[PDB]
């Protein structure tokens, strides 16, 4: 209704005043992010089975 | 294992002894999931066998029933509805007196509901309890309305003998599958006081014909 | 017609927003992590499987110690597993059986669960009686509980079938906070690692950003082409990716306010049930209806592995706060610890 | 040679009998769908017809091929009491697979409240004690270079009655039952046309628990029937009835067949063990 | 969360007898309830254990055989049938419960007790230094001595400190090294390594004064160190 579209423009207004970085820098951040703790993934680096509490 | 470890894998001993108890006393239950439109008469078939989803048990000829009604869940169907994945059977409510009446047409809504529910990919085998409630609310509506207003093809006389065959055709002829499952069509208004009856004759019917399935004899 | 001045405004706006987004995707991550060197194809075996749910297991959680993990059934249990040792810690029954998420406290005192009850249940893990009894039953959805997350032990944002999220104050009980925009059901929470904001999926397929203390929307997400089953941010909070039912892990970034990278195969038609990260967040693993999760290089959309060995589909998955482990539950009433 | 394209045969046949058993084991074991009761059964059926094709048929077998009993006395008496104890343990899990679907068929609320595994539990522990019932005596005192059963007629009319033709008469019974509560079942312009689909379909279904039930019982039958007429009739045919030794072979290893076909007709039959093996 | 303990009082050398504690106020049926005895004027001695469903019983190796231990899940009672009792049976006895599951608190809650007079390998828990006197306020240390490293390969050194307060029955405090127990202000801590431990009060008060004791749970023998009380 008038109530519910009123409602909605507002967000969407509300939602495009939003500072958007590149997505080259915030590809970059996520990048930067999976290095900086590559070391601290035992998903990526398959821990020895001493350090692995599960075996 | 320490100590405190053993006993740690005692505890959880006794709770798979416990959680296997539970198991096996919930696999005794007949797990019914009751369907319809609210105003369809699920509340009275509820009444006879006696917000988020409504636990109805009974107990009928030995069998433990637990109907699950879901029609207060107003939201997505197609989300929540795989959980009665494993259900014995549907018990889907529809009001016989509904076939003028409008929300759409309130019949088409429970002909499309049940079409939906019957031919659902998760209840490819799981056979439906059909409901038609308010049998002679749907006399006194019959001898005065005609069923031509839900139906336009109808083509047949307003009496209550052939508009009720002529609307369980139109609802039974939605199930697609009929291989893999029936359609257990039964006609109540508010005191038949035999539709938990039909229920367990129609659930003894489904378990034997998956038994028979079993064997290769169905 | 006023209406028709405010969907022509709404509709401006949206081509605003689409061409602010456009700005700013001046290069794809795919174009930018194609010198980084991909993770080839990782061996994860099932270390653990937990055994003791006698239906599909619709939600786990990890404990924040990476050792405990509380799984819900359809069986009515919530199980506390030691996944270290595979014991069973605590099995709690609930009042309704039909519990399709469960969240595990940060600080370990209380487990959530809800379904399609419509109530969030809190229980005290921790009592001075050697039993766990329901501390607190959050009414106030009028749809399925989805998902739920603990802020603390007294804060805790739920998402709902009601299409409306809430952050609640569980010992009032009361709806602190109800976070309404979504017109689909709302089926996946998560909490920012800051929990300071969340984001939340629902079936129009558009994830939303909400900030907890004020309780209103910074962003909305669309670019998915089905019902989002499956949310989760990237560890530092300022990405997430979502699980939608049509075979499609889409990676969104808070700050850019776009999608960044799309995680499909064709060769994948099944939907996402669950999706998380993993602790450097280079890995997306992703549960799916095909039975098995898959793993993916999170920067190269790269299937860099697969955790085949569910019998049904995976319906959770969540990764240790260690990354040590993987724990995928199913269908099949299984819960595999993987490594 | 005869003696080498004996052995082949046999050898084969005892193979695949292992095989198929062993896969049914190894199907019900590994795969979780397959742990219910009526699997339990066949399981169990799979279990004592691998112990036939184990301990019993390499036996017999040799006992084929060589002609003669090359064993001791005291192995040939071992080896009749373990040929009657598998052989009538896997009749009488035919049998506890017949009551067991008869009670699934007839009785649905004992399916849902009392049907448990420590029934199938009983159920092969009571065909498995039925077996050594008909195999000791024998060996407790109910009786050169060729190994026989005892031929005494008291011991014949015990060990053919109590392990075939009381098998044979419950499995008939209970199948017959089965077979009529399974018809009532089925016989309990479009509308024309969809009845016509409905009797095409309750017809197909006929004629499915028609050839379900031909394809247990004929198996069943034309394996071990030949055998026991000629083990009740010879031992009471003092020189008017003579056995030619090859018709008496084939007679003797129907039943081995049996053993080797019964997961055939139970479990590779059967839609959760094929899907089953697939997953495998 | 209340055990309170029955049975007791004076018995003649070579009776029987039988304890109950009639345990209210929690889930009986989910603790490993001990009996945990302490002499007129000595340390606690721990004396048997009966699991959560009765599965598994430890008794000590001075009363094994001699005596018995049962719990009425029901009725929410846990009994200790004693026989042949010894004149080095006068004790204090003690009901204990405990739940064992990961991160759980064993020998949190104790019974009051029953006097009992009776009529005219294992792991040594030393506590070389007893009767300590100190000043409110100010810090104390007590040591603990294991004649075995309490230290599991799982991680958890399995050492407990309790506090027999005065007239009261004691109270734990640190479960396993460095875990304070529910209830227990944040000024006691729980350190060590292998086989030698401390536990540190930093700012105590009126309250703290008592009987301080060690115990271990790597095996079962459960020993208690020789209490080191502390006094004003
Ligand atoms: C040693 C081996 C050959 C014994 C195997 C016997 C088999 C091949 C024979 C014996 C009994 C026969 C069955 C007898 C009855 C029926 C039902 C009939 O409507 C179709 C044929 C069918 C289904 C036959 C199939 C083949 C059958 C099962
Ligand atoms: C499809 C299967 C089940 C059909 C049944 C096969 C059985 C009945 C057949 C196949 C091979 C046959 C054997 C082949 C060789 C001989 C040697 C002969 O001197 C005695 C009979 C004997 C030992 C036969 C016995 C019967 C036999 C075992
Ligand atoms: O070929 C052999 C050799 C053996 C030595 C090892 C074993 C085989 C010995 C031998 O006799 N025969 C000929 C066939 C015997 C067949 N079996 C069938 C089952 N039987 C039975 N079942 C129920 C009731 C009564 N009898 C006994 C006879």
């Amino acid at each position: 209704s008038i109530a519910q579209a009123r409602k909605l423009v507002e967000q969407l207004k509300m939602e495009a005043n939003i500072d958007r970085i590149k997505v080259s820098k915030a590809a970059a951040d996520l990048m930067a992010y999976c290095e900086a703790h590559a070391k601290e993934d035992p998903l990526l680096t398959p821990v020895p089975a001493s350090e692995n509490p599960f075996r | 294992l320490s100590a405190e470890d053993k006993a740690a894998v005692e505890r959880s001993k006794m709770i798979d002894r416990n959680l296997r108890e539970d198991g096996e006393k919930a696999a005794k239950e007949v797990k019914l999931l009751l369907l319809g439109a609210g105003e369809s008469g699920k509340n009275t078939i509820v009444k006879q066998m006696k917000t988020g989803i409504v636990e109805t048990h009974f107990t009928f000829k030995d069998l433990y029933f637990k109907m699950f009604d879901v029609g207060a869940q107003r939201s997505e169907r197609k989300k929540w509805i795989h959980c009665f994945e494993g259900v014995t059977a549907i018990i889907f409510c529809v009001a016989l007196s509904d076939y003028d009446l409008v929300l759409m047409n309130r019949m088409h809504a429970s002909m499309k509901l049940f079409d939906s529910i019957c031919n659902n990919k998760w209840f490819t085998e799981t056979s439906i309890i059909l409901f038609l409630n308010k049998k002679d609310l749907f006399e006194e509506k019959i001898k005065r309305s005609p069923l031509t207003i839900c139906y336009p093809e109808y083509t047949g006389s307003n009496t209550y003998e052939e508009a009720a065959a002529y609307i369980q055709c139109q609802f039974e002829d939605l199930n697609r599958r009929k291989d893999t499952k029936e359609i257990y069509t039964h006609f109540t208004c508010s005191t038949d006081t035999k539709n938990v009856q039909f229920v367990f004759d129609a659930v003894t019917d489904v378990i034997i014909k998956n038994n028979l399935k079993e064997c290769g004899l169905y | 017609s006023e209406l028709d001045q405010l969907r022509q405004e709404a509709e401006q706006l949206k081509n605003q927003i689409r061409d602010a987004r456009k700005a700013c995707a001046d290069a794809t991550l795919s174009q930018i992590t194609n010198n980084i060197d991909p993770v080839g194809r990782i061996q994860m075996r099932t270390r653990r499987t937990l055994r003791g749910h006698l239906a599909k297991i619709y939600a786990m959680h990890w404990g924040t110690d990476s050792r405990l993990l509380v799984s819900a059934s359809q069986d009515g249990k919530l199980i506390i597993w030691d996944s270290y040792t595979t014991n069973k810690v605590h099995a709690i029954p609930l009042r309704s059986s039909w519990v399709m998420t469960c969240a595990y406290a940060p600080s370990g005192n209380y487990v959530a669960c809800g379904g399609l009850d419509n109530i969030c249940s809190i229980y005290n893990l921790k009592t001075r009686e050697g039993n766990v009894r329901v501390s607190r039953e959050l009414a106030g959805h009028t749809g399925y509980l989805s998902c739920c997350r603990f802020l603390d032990d007294n804060q805790i944002v739920t998402s709902s079938g009601d299409t409306t999220c809430a952050l609640w104050d569980i010992e009032t009980g009361q709806q602190t906070t109800t976070f309404t925009g979504h017109t689909g059901d709302v089926m996946s929470l998560s909490l920012a690692p800051d929990t300071r904001l969340f984001v939340s999926g629902a079936c129009d397929a558009s994830a939303k950003l909400w900030d907890v203390r004020e309780g209103m929307c910074r962003q909305t997400f669309t670019g998915h082409e089905s019902d989002i089953n499956a949310i989760c941010f990237f560890p530092n909070g300022n990405a997430f990716a979502t699980g939608s039912d049509d075979a499609t892990c889409r990676l969104f970034d808070l700050r850019a306010d776009q999608e960044l990278m799309t995680y499909s195969h064709d060769n994948i038609i099944c939907g996402i049930t669950s999706v998380s990260f993993s602790k450097s967040g280079r890995l997306l693993l992703a549960g799916y209806d095909d039975f098995n999760c898959n793993v993916w290089d999170a920067l190269k959309a790269d299937r860099a592995g697969v955790l085949a060995g569910h019998d049904n589909r995976v319906s959770c998955l969540g990764v240790t706060d260690d990354g040590m482990a993987v724990a995928t539950g199913s269908w099949d009433s299984f819960l595999k610890i993987w490594n | 040679s005869y003696q080498v394209i004996t052995s082949l045969l046999l050898g084969t046949l005892i193979f695949c009998a292992v095989l198929g058993n062993a896969c049914v084991v190894a199907a019900i074991a590994l795969e979780r769908s397959l742990q219910n009761v009526a699997n339990y059964l066949i399981g169990s059926l799979a279990v004592t017809d691998l112990m036939v094709s184990v301990l019993v048929l390499p036996m017999a077998a040799l006992y084929q091929v060589l002609n003669k009993w090359t064993l001791g006395q005291v192995t040939c008496d071992l080896f009749i009491a373990l040929d009657v104890l598998c052989c009538t343990s896997s009749i009488w899990h035919l049998c506890a697979i017949a009551l067991d679907r008869y009670w699934a068929i007839t009785d649905p609320i004992d399916y849902v409240n009392k049907r448990t595994p420590r029934r199938a539990a009983a159920l092969i522990s009571l065909t498995w004690l039925i077996g050594f019932l008909i195999s000791i005596p024998p060996m407790l005192g109910w009786r050169p270079d060729a190994c026989t059963i005892s031929k005494d007629h008291g011991y014949t009319i015990y060990s053919t009655f109590g392990a075939f033709y009381i098998p044979l008469l419950l499995m008939l019974v209970l199948y017959g039952r089965i077979f009529r509560a399974a018809r009532f079942r089925i016989r309990k312009r479009k509308n024309e046309r969809n009845a016509e689909a409905k009797r095409k379909m309750a017809l197909a279904r006929e004629r499915k628990t028609v050839k379900t039930l031909g394809i247990i019982m004929g198996t069943f039958i034309l394996c071990w029937l030949p055998f026991f007429i000629v083990a009740l009739v010879l031992p009471f045919c003092e020189s008017s009835c003579h056995m030619p030794t090859l018709l008496g072979a084939i007679i003797n290893w129907l039943g081995y067949s049996n053993s080797l076909l019964n997961p055939v007709i139970y479990a590779y039959f059967n839609k959760d063990f094929q899907n089953a093996f697939k997953k495998i | 969360v209340q055990l309170v303990e029955s049975g007791g009082g004076l018995v003649q050398p070579g009776g029987s007898r039988k304890l109950s504690c009639s345990a209210s106020g929690f889930a009986f049926s989910s603790f490993g309830m001990h009996w945990v005895r302490q002499a007129p004027e000595k340390g606690l001695e721990w004396v048997a254990y009966i699991s959560s469903g009765s599965g598994t019983i430890y008794y000590a190796d001075t009363v094994k055989g001699r005596f018995t231990i049962s719990r009425d899940d029901p009725k929410n009672t846990l009994f200790l049938q004693m026989t042949s009792l010894r004149s080095e049976d006068t004790a204090m006895y003690y009901c204990v419960r405990s739940i064992y599951y990961y991160g759980s608190s064993p020998f949190d809650f104790w019974g009051q007790g029953t006097t009992l007079t009776v009529s005219s390998s294992d792991i040594v828990m030393t506590q070389a230094t007893s009767s300590v006197p100190v000043t409110p306020g100010e810090s104390v240390s007590i040591s603990c001595r294991s004649s075995k490293s309490l230290l599991h390969s799982n991680g958890n050194t399995y050492l407990y400190w309790f506090l027999q307060r005065p007239g009261q029955s004691p109270q734990l405090l640190i479960y396993r090294m460095s875990n304070l127990a529910s209830g227990v202000p944040d000024r006691f801590s729980g350190s060590g390594s292998g086989t030698a431990f401390t536990l540190t009060i930093s700012r105590l008060e009126a309250e703290d004064v008592g009987v301080y004791y060690c115990m271990q749970h790597l095996e079962y023998p459960l020993t208690f160190g020789a209490g080191t009380k502390l006094e004003l």
